[PDB]
């Protein structure tokens, strides 16, 4: 099925879909504020080592706004 | 493993303060939150020289010397030179900054930070026509318009989009849905692919565009039917949009402060926001490039009275970028020394530079191997700030933070450097 | 071939000044001219051919490659660094900065070999002192 | 009346010279003259060091002649602040020939640097080669520039000759590059060659004349027509040329951009 | 020490000393009719064939002038109808000097008698004329009261597209939940509007009033229209054909002639090849079209009215149907014997 | 000097010049009216085994008539 997959190699680490996530939004505060995240949290991807890194893909809803942030194409829903 | 949280970030003018470093040993072998740029500063590239120790060129080839013999040698040139460089700085901080402003007025030197390679044109035109700026903050929680006019964020300050469109703020809970986004600049960036609106402008016509939005904006007909390439009936839909923010941000950068024109390109800008906010709140945010950069103006500026290009060597401050700038100096032969701080105009000054860079002495108070230690006489290596040593530093938009230190390293700290190297030069003198 | 010279940032050149520019990164990088697919084509070149630019203030030459970030027709892109400070113009108008972007240059294909970041610097002559 | 200044080879480090001009030179006696302060970088020197000294001395400013008979392209702030008498250079000079003039007049017979006539409040100044940057300019940050006097250079100038002019005449007979007249108040500019881009950019008053082509122009100048025979500040102009207000840009613009037909129906 | 400079296809000759000398010539302005060719006393100029200069492609410059004979005596430059070449003596060019003979020629227009009609500009066959006029606002010529009353207005856009200035300007939208309207406001731009009263008459509530006074007001509110602007004629473009003096319909401009003459075409010589037509630079000769069918027309007609003499026709023609005769030339004083023959040299 | 030149190599045979030249048409009613010559002529050129064949380049007077006919820039004014 379609999921949430992340191409690292192509990634900036800028943090759009991070932020941009409603999922994210609504868990973390800092990142509803476009902060990265310092409290301990369990969301669904972050910026790690540069990079975008899926944490917990079970909580993404396949909406598909972190797709429309990235603008070098580097988190994509497609099966899986 | 231990992870380090609340560390501000040593590299570009949005200086992010929530990065967390991964600290195994003594060493920082990863980061969270840092975008690409960042993490690649924290974390050391193996198969990359980090000097242990100073080093001097016999002629032709370098050997290894103790940090006195390199300090002092390097306080002789100082004291002998009649008008020495001394460059740099934006990547130290701010203590640092001090001392040099002292060992430039010791020395009877021009200091000049890399604001002369930057927004240097930024500065001579704010001094000439204001500055109406705002914190981050304000943009988070109040921007209904923002606009990157000649900047590419999202290969040049990455996490500027996400911390100022994307966040949701006050009066913006919503976000990116919230801000129509402008891009100006003649390519297809990254950035202009994020925006509501791209001018794809033509390059080095960003003056000309601005002067009929100006004339536009104050009622005036605009005289020919297309500038910059932007046909007329788009430049006043361009000030409609402009006119009817409830808050308006204006983010520039180099494709305007390099562009012809340089400084007035900047000028025109400003005096633009000013008039919008007879229509609109209105502001805007030079995107400053290193970490502080923004700092050294700042430390300079308080210090002498002036921000950058300041010549001692009378005396008294003085002050005509154009003539006492770094490339000014460097390209018209004036200069007979220089020493580089934090930055490597070797990689990064025009090749008329370089030539004179040739012929002078060289000081580099430098971590890394770099175009200009190939062109050095000197290397000092220091501690790096924002990893292994501490110091205020200033955001692009005037916010100072701390930066801290995270793991310990032997090497000495710029700010002692510099205060050896000025107590020697007064020896000599 | 005339073309217009635009020189910057890209996230690959900041990534690889921070990782050390006696890198091979950084050559990669940075000794790189971006041009769109169309002028690829006429002058004939793929990616990872070599390019010679050539300026009223010098010369150099870098490795062509695809631009992902469409330029305007007859614009070429070389990111910020030695290569591109070769051939940019120096001149500051007497405002102390270079005019670092949108110069106009002669580009060529060129069999000659990419000079790496220490051979490059050899160019100005440095004299030890 | 006329005293002699010979350089000798001059510093790849340059001299300040604002000294150099009649006021100082008057009421001393040669030996004297080579005792006045120059500045070479960040040392105090004497100008005997740099310059060979002869000539007759006298007591007013305006009974001296300087004359500089060599090439000091590396000496700046020749005549700065002089109030009278006369200097001539036989070769070129560095930047701030004249800076800050009040009366007199300064003959450069080859090319001047940046800031040739800064700040300039009257008299004349006169470069028969080519001029730098900020002809009859202003200061960083000061919205007061030029009030009075006459610039006139037989070559080219480059660019933001004029800058917050306040008064007085500046005369490129040849070629200026970009931003002529920037932010001009008052005064006359009058360029007899070409002009690259942004002639009176951002003007808010004054007077620019083009007699040649002007390749690019400002679209916030409103076009007025077509004026013939036009005086201006004491200067006859025959032909005709295109009208332009503005600039616009600028709250209650009054500056007007006069250019010649024959070149310019691309304006 | 004489010199010759190429610059393009423009040829400078230049010789130094107490008095200096330059001969420039400016091929863009030279209309290769020979006559430089023909006066020089030393054979110094050759000029290229005028048709090939004239309808086809070439690299050459429309003349050659030869350093090494060329005395710099000027009367190439003095008799030069079309101002492509000047003499400058210690740097004036000869035509302010009194000591060299100048050809008397003029063309000027009478300002105040003038109503900018533009016909002259048009008429220009070297586009040396430039006409300027102001002409009043539209909202001046015209007079009434419009207003929409935008809570009775449903926005049906009838009256935006039948205005027939575009006065009408409604700011459409796609409806939304918060905004559910398909249009937000809705303007007249009176600097538009002439008071027609379509809008008024289509509006299917009658939400639109407007009344148009120019009948019973206009007197009062429509000022006279008083149109303003000025003329001027480029002395080097021009060259005295006389097309502005005879086109304007308030004889306001005036033309006087260097040279008197005759034109004498050979109508079955001609074979209509068309170069002269395009070679006259004073638009003299045509290829009238017959206005009815089965009607003929003269094969080449001329005017002389517009002909100047320059013998370029002639020059171009390869079957000498067309000749040009020469009776007088006039100029100012000539004292030097030497230029009183070179003068009279090219009378025929 | 300038003068006429032919190419035949590129020439068409197609006869445009020898008919649009004056000198020609003066010369022969037969080319005048559009017809290669029949009758014996003294004329600048002809088609000759296909190809523009120059006979009397004396008699031509450098208008230009025939190279704007020329489609194929197959006859020439230039250098010798
Ligand atoms: N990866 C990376 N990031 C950095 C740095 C780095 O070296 N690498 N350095 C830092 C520093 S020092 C700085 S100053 C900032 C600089 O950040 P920016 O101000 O973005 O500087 P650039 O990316 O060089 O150029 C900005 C844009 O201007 C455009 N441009 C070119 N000509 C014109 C023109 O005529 N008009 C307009 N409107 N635009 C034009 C170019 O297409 C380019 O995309 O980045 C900082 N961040
Ligand atoms: N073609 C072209 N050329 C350009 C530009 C362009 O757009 N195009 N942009 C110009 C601009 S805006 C700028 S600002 C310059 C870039 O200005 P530079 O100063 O050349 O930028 P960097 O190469 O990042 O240099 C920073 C150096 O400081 C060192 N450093 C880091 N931390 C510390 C510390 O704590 N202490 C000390 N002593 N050193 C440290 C790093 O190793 C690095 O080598 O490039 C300019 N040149
Ligand atoms: S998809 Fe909707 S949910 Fe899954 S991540 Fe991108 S955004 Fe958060
Ligand atoms: S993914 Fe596209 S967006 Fe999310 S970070 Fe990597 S880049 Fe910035
Ligand atoms: S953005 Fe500039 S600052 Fe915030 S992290 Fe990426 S780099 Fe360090
Ligand atoms: S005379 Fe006839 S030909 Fe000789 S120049 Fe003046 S125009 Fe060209
Ligand atoms: S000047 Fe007297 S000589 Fe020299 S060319 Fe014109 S005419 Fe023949
Ligand atoms: S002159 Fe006779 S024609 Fe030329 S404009 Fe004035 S009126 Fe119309
Ligand atoms: S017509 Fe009557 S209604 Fe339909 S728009 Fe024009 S006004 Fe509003
Ligand atoms: S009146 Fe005639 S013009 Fe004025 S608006 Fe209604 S329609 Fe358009
Ligand atoms: S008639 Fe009544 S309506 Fe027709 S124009 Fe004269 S006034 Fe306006
Ligand atoms: S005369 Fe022949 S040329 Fe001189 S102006 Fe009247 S028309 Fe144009
Ligand atoms: S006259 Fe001589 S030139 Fe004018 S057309 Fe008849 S032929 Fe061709
Ligand atoms: S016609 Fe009268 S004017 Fe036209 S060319 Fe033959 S001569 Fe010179
Ligand atoms: S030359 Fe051009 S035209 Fe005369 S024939 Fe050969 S092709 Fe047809
Ligand atoms: S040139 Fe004029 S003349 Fe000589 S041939 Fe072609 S046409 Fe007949
Ligand atoms: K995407
Ligand atoms: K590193
Ligand atoms: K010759
Ligand atoms: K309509
Ligand atoms: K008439
Ligand atoms: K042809
Ligand atoms: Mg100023
Ligand atoms: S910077
Ligand atoms: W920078």
């Amino acid at each position: 099925a379609i999921g949430l997959k992340a191409y690292p190699e192509l990634c900036h680490g800028c943090g759009n879909c991070v932020i941009a996530c409603p999922v994210n939004a609504l868990r973390s505060p800092e990142v509803a504020g476009g902060k990265g995240p310092t409290d301990d949290v369990e969301i669904i991807m972050i910026v790690e080592d540069g990079v975008v890194n899926i944490k917990n893909p079970d909580l993404c809803g396949k909406c598909g706004t972190c797709v429309e942030s990235c603008p070098v194409d580097a988190i994509r829903l497609e099966e899986l | 493993m231990e992870y380090v949280k609340n560390v501000v970030c040593p590299f570009c003018g949005t200086l992010c303060d929530d990065i967390i470093c991964k600290v195994e040993g003594n060493e920082i072998v990863g980061t969270i939150n840092a975008c690409r740029i960042g993490h690649s500063k924290f974390v050391h590239a193996e198969g990359a020289m980090r000097y242990k120790k100073p080093l001097i060129r016999k002629n032709g080839e370098f050997v290894e010397v103790s940090y006195d013999e390199a300090i002092d040698k390097a306080a002789k040139i100082l004291a002998e030179s009649k008008r020495p460089l001394m460059y740099g700085w934006s990547c130290t901080e701010c203590e640092a900054q001090a001392v040099g402003v002292e060992l430039a007025e010791e020395a009877g030197a021009v200091i000049d930070n890399t604001a002369s390679v930057c927004h240097g044109p930024s500065v001579l035109a704010l001094q000439d026509v204001g500055y109406p700026i705002c914190t981050f903050g304000e943009v988070k929680n109040r921007a209904d318009v923002v606009v990157y006019w000649g900047c590419n964020p999202m290969h040049a300050h990455p996490r500027h989009m996400s911390r100022n469109v994307f966040a949701r703020g006050f009066f913006r809970e919503r976000g990116r849905s919230d801000r129509t986004l402008i891009v100006v600049d003649p390519r297809k960036t990254d950035s202009a692919k994020l925006a509501d609106i791209h001018l794809q402008l033509d390059f080095d016509r960003d003056y000309e565009l601005l002067d009929a939005m100006r004339a536009c904006l104050l009622g005036h007909e605009i005289l020919y039917d297309e500038v910059a390439g932007v046909p007329r009936e788009q430049i006043e839909e361009a000030v409609e949009v402009l006119k009817n923010a409830q808050f308006g941000i204006l983010f520039f950068g180099m494709g305007i402060t390099h562009s012809r024109g340089k400084h007035r390109n900047i000028d025109t800008a400003i005096m633009m926001v000013q008039d919008l906010n007879d229509y609109a709140k209105w502001t805007l945010i030079p995107m400053r490039g290193h970490y502080n950069v923004t700092g050294f103006n700042q430390v300079c500026t308080w210090e002498s009275g002036y921000p950058y290009c300041v010549d001692f060597s009378g005396g008294e401050p003085r002050y005509n970028p154009g003539e006492t700038g770094a490339n000014d100096l460097l390209q018209n032969r004036e200069a007979d020394a220089m020493m580089v701080i934090a930055s490597d105009p070797g990689a990064h000054f025009p090749q008329r530079a370089l030539e004179r860079m040739a012929e002078i002495p060289v000081i580099a108070i430098e971590p890394h191997r770099t175009p200009t230690t190939e062109m050095a006489d000197i290397i000092i290596p220091p501690a790096i700030v924002g990893m292994e040593a501490e110091g205020t530093a200033y955001r692009m938009e005037g916010v100072p933070i701390r930066m801290k230190k995270v793991v310990d390293s032997d090497l000495l700290s710029d700010r002692e450097i510099l205060e050896r190297l000025l107590e020697k030069v007064r020896e000599y003198k | 071939m005339r073309v217009i010279l635009n020189t910057g940032r890209t996230i690959w050149q900041g990534q690889a000044i921070e990782s050390g520019k006696d890198l091979k990164m950084y050559v990669d990088a940075a000794a790189i001219i971006q041009m769109n697919p169309e002028m690829m084509k006429q002058l004939g070149i793929a990616e990872g051919d070599n390019v010679k630019v050539i300026s009223e203030y010098g010369d150099v030459v870098v490795k062509a490659v695809e631009a992902k970030e469409p330029l305007p027709e007859g614009m070429v892109y070389i990111p910020m660094g030695p290569w591109a400070n070769r051939v940019i113009r120096p001149y500051t108008d007497s405002t102390a900065t270079p005019s670092f972007k949108n110069i106009p240059v002669e580009i060529i294909p060129t069999d000659e070999e990419v000079l790496d970041m220490p051979t490059l610097m050899k160019v100005y002559g440095k004299v030890g002192q | 009346s006329e005293i002699i200044l010979t350089p000798k080879e001059q510093p790849e480090v340059p001299l300040e010279a604002p000294n150099i001009k009649p006021d100082v030179f008057a009421g001393k006696s040669i030996e004297e003259i080579k005792n006045i302060q120059i500045m070479h970088g960040n040392e105090v020197v004497k100008l005997g060091d740099f310059f060979e000294v002869s000539g007759e001395p006298a007591d007013a400013p305006e009974d001296i002649k300087i004359i500089i008979d060599g090439d000091v392209y590396n000496t700046k702030r020749i005549g700065q602040e002089m109030t009278a008498g006369e200097i001539i250079v036989r070769g070129n000079v560095n930047m701030y020939v004249g800076a800050g003039m009040k009366g007199g007049k300064i003959t450069v017979e080859g090319n001047a640097g940046s800031w040739a006539g800064q700040d300039m409040r009257g008299g004349e100044i006169e470069i028969l080669g080519d001029a730098g940057d900020y002809v009859g300019s202003s200061y960083r940050g000061d919205w007061r520039g030029m009030s009075g006097g006459t610039i006139t250079v037989h070559g080219n100038a480059d660019n933001e000759i004029g800058e917050y002019m306040n008064g007085g005449k500046i005369i490129i007979k040849g070629d200026v590059n970009i931003m002529p007249g920037i932010h001009m108040n008052n005064g006359l500019i009058i360029i007899e060659g070409n002009v690259v881009a942004r002639a009176g950019g951002e003007m808010a008053g004054g007077t620019i004349v083009v007699k040649g082509m002007m390749q690019e122009f400002l679209a916030g100048f409103k076009y007025l027509g077509v004026e013939k025979d036009i005086e201006v500040d004491g200067e006859e102009l025959p032909g005709a040329f295109y009208k332009f207000e503005g600039d616009h840009a600028i709250k209650g613009a009054k500056g007007i951009v006069y250019a010649a037909v024959g070149c310019n129906g691309h304006i | 020490e004489t010199t010759e400079v190429i610059e393009g296809k423009n040829i400078t000759v230049e010789r130094t000393g107490e008095e200096n000398r330059r001969l420039i010539f400016q091929d863009c302005l030279c209309a290769v009719c020979g006559l430089c060719g023909e006066i020089c006393p030393v054979s110094a100029i050759e000029v290229n064939p005028t048709g090939a200069m004239v309808r086809t492609e070439q690299e050459k410059s429309k003349i050659a002038i030869d350093e090494n004979k060329c005395v710099l005596c000027g009367m190439c430059s003095s008799i030069c109808p079309f101002q492509a070449l000047d003499l400058q003596i210690d740097g004036t060019s000869i035509k302010e000097l009194a000591e060299y003979p100048k050809i008397i020629k003029s063309a000027e227009i009478d300002d105040e008698t003038c109503i900018q009609c533009k016909a002259c500009e048009t008429a220009c066959p070297q586009d040396a004329i430039t006409i300027t006029r102001e002409l009043p606002e539209r909202k001046d010529l015209v007079t009434g009261e419009i207003e929409i009353d935008k809570d009775t207005c449903i926005y049906c856009g009838m009256c935006e597209e039948m205005c027939p200035v575009d006065a009408i300007e409604i700011d459409h939208q796609t409806p939304s939940s918060a905004s559910p309207v398909v249009a937000t406001d809705i303007r007249v731009d009176e600097d538009k509007c002439v008071h027609c009263g379509i809008c008024k008459r289509i509006c299917p509530v009658d939400a639109i009033m407007q009344v148009c006074r120019i009948c019973p007001y206009g007197e009062y509110e429509i000022k006279t229209p008083e149109v303003t602007g000025t003329s001027y004629i480029d002395p080097e473009l021009c060259v005295n054909c006389g097309w502005c003096q005879e086109i304007c319909p308030v004889d306001a401009a005036t033309v006087t002639k260097p040279f008197e003459g005759e034109l004498i075409i050979d109508q079955d010589t001609c074979q209509a090849c068309e170069t002269c037509v395009m070679v006259c630079p004073c638009n003299v000769l045509s290829f009238p079209k017959p206005e009815k069918p089965g009607e003929k027309t003269t094969k080449l007609h001329k005017d002389e009215r517009f002909c100047i003499y320059c013998g370029a026709c002639e020059r171009s023609c390869p079957v000498t149907a067309i000749t040009v005769k020469r009776n007088r030339i006039n100029t100012t004083p000539i004292r030097s014997k030497a230029w009183k023959n070179a003068f009279d040299s090219l009378l025929k």
